[PDB]
DNA sequence: GAAGGGGGGCTATAAAAGGGGGTGGGGGCGCGTTCGTCCTCACTCTCTT
DNA sequence: AAGAGAGTGAGGACGAACGCGCCCCCACCCCCTTTTATAGCCCCCCTTC
């Protein structure tokens, strides 16, 4: 109950932590937190605004030691991808990790798929799937006023 | 003559030996090879009314050690050895004590400083860290200890309700081993549900109040 | 041996069944301290002598 | 006019009481299983280079 309450409190304050992030600090598994999470909402008759990709960009990018410009590009890419519906049904965390990977690969500070997965809590396979969906529209997603250390046409393909 | 007997023959012969205090570097050089059978020569010079003891380091070993004697009348010292075959013997009695000192004074401290620095290598100090650690409490769907325990419980499964006759036979058979059993311990032996086991135990067994630890079940119905 | 892909598993969602196991809330009594009752003793009067 | 016994003051060991737990037992709930469609996520294993 406490772990689920902590998750709700983070959502209600506009700084969501993913269920895995809350689980990593609690002996309770993610499955049980989700079970108590839904029960608490029913009991309290409350609701939490749906999380977005940008709700995790600051924490993820900061935890990855990525510059501010990479974080700004990563936020722009993820929001644009959702706006363009390039990743329908994908979890926002998966999109955020993939967006971070695309922006990271396009800058001097390059982070591997494994690195982003560990901080983001998303398997590199999941990041690979989401990244593959947005890779085709890479030039459109990147911010217009973005400096590419590695040209968009030469981004990793996989 | 026995295993614990001490071969005091050395004492009978009144053999004399010298006790010498030497620094580690001199012994460390000896410990380097320690199998060549030679580390130096001990030179003793005596005059009409004065005696001096000095030691010279081997040239190969290096790639003056003056000796100062000490009075031995204030304490009596003896040397004994224990044989690997459990045969203790007395080598002899110490007749003189000597100490080794370094010929050099200034540059000698330099070697000592290196030793002090060398012995300071295991001395661990806190390390400043440029970037805050971000690898702790990494997101995880479930802790490794939790899934392993969950997997074990699933594989083992819940205990089943065995027939009363088989459960009764096991209970009576185990009764011979000890007079009384704890309910928790008895469950492990019988491997039956607690509620089901309690009902069977109640049907025949009873619990007696013991003033030493607590009231425990007694397998004897009467 | 590193890396990608295929197959397979986890999760929620309802609903019912019957029962083992975990857990929280009370109940039970054994053992390390604490104080008053009991018991022992040094220095002066008293009944018996 | 003088012995044992005693009053009084006074010190020292011991039992019942008081806590102060640690263990236990009895409600209460959850979980197990089965079916099904759905889609994403994730893990184990196989294969290519």
């Amino acid at each position: 109950i406490a772990s689920a309450c902590l998750y709700i409190a983070c959502r209600q304050e506009g700084v969501p932590r993913t269920f895995k992030e809350i689980c990593a600090v609690s002996r309770i598994s993610k499955k049980e937190i989700g079970r108590c999470f839904k029960l608490i909402l029913k009991a309290l008759e409350t609701s939490v605004d749906l999380i977005t990709t940008g709700d995790f960009m600051s924490r993820f990018c900061s935890n990855l030691c990525l510059p501010k410009q990479v974080q700004m590009a990563a936020t722009h890419i993820a929001r644009k991808a959702v706006e363009l519906d390039l990743v329908p049904g994908r979890s926002p965390i998966s999109v955020a990790a993939a967006a971070i990977y695309m922006a990271s690969q396009a800058s001097a500070e390059k982070r591997t798929q494994k690195e982003i997965g560990d901080i983001a809590g998303v398997a590199d396979v999941t990041i690979r799937q989401s990244y593959r969906l947005i890779y085709p529209r890479a030039p459109d997603l990147f911010p217009t006023d973005f400096k590419f250390d590695t040209p968009v046409d030469k981004l990793p393909q996989l | 003559a026995e295993r614990g007997e001490l071969d005091l023959t050395g004492a009978k012969q009144n053999t004399g030996v010298w006790l010498v205090k030497v620094p580690k570097y001199l012994s460390q050089q000896w410990a380097k090879a320690s199998g060549r059978g030679e580390v130096g020569k001990l030179r003793i010079a005596k005059t009409q009314g004065r005696t001096e003891v000095s030691f010279t380091l081997n040239e190969d070993l290096a790639n003056e050690h003056p000796f100062v004697l000490q009075s031995v009348g204030g304490q009596t010292l003896t040397v004994f050895t224990e044989s690997s075959s459990d045969k203790l013997s007395l080598e002899g009695i110490v007749v003189q004590r000597a100490e080794c000192r370094p010929a050099a004074s200034e540059n000698y401290m330099r070697l000592k400083r290196l030793q002090i620095e060398e012995s300071s290598k295991p001395v661990r100090l806190s390390q400043q860290l440029d970037k805050v650690v971000t690898t702790n409490y990494k997101p995880v769907a479930n802790h490794q200890y939790n899934i392993e325990y969950e997997r074990k419980k699933k594989e083992d499964g819940k205990r089943a309700r065995a027939d009363k006759q088989h459960v009764l036979d096991m209970l009576f058979s185990a009764f011979e081993k000890h007079q009384y059993y704890n309910l928790k311990d008895l469950v492990d032996i019988t491997k039956q549900p607690v509620v089901y086991l309690k009902e069977i135990l109640k049907e025949i067994g009873v619990q007696n109040v013991k003033g030493i630890h607590k009231n425990t079940w007694e397998l004897k119905p009467e």
